């Protein structure tokens, strides 16, 4: 909803980090190294 | 591999770099 609500808005800067809360083909860095997921959202990843 | 070098690596780097005679309280303080 945050997301979409600031690309009504055309602030796509912090849109885009919205949907990095989510989704990021970039994939994830915790605690300084690289995570081997790219989903933020665990019902995502496992079909839940 | 002085204290300069360091700041242009990135953690992950730097960990790899010195991951077996440091022990990642040492590394991130440096």
């Amino acid at each position: 909803m945050v997301f979409q609500r600031l690309l009504q808005e055309q602030n796509f800067t912090e849109s885009t980090r919205w949907l990095r809360y989510i989704w990021n083909p970039a994939g994830y860095s915790v605690q300084g190294e690289m995570q081997d997921y790219y989903w933020n959202v665990r019902p995502l990843e496992e079909d839940t | 591999l002085l204290l300069t070098n360091i700041s242009f690596m990135s953690f992950s780097e730097f960990r790899h770099r010195t991951s077996g005679t440091l022990t990642w309280r040492e590394t991130d303080f440096l």
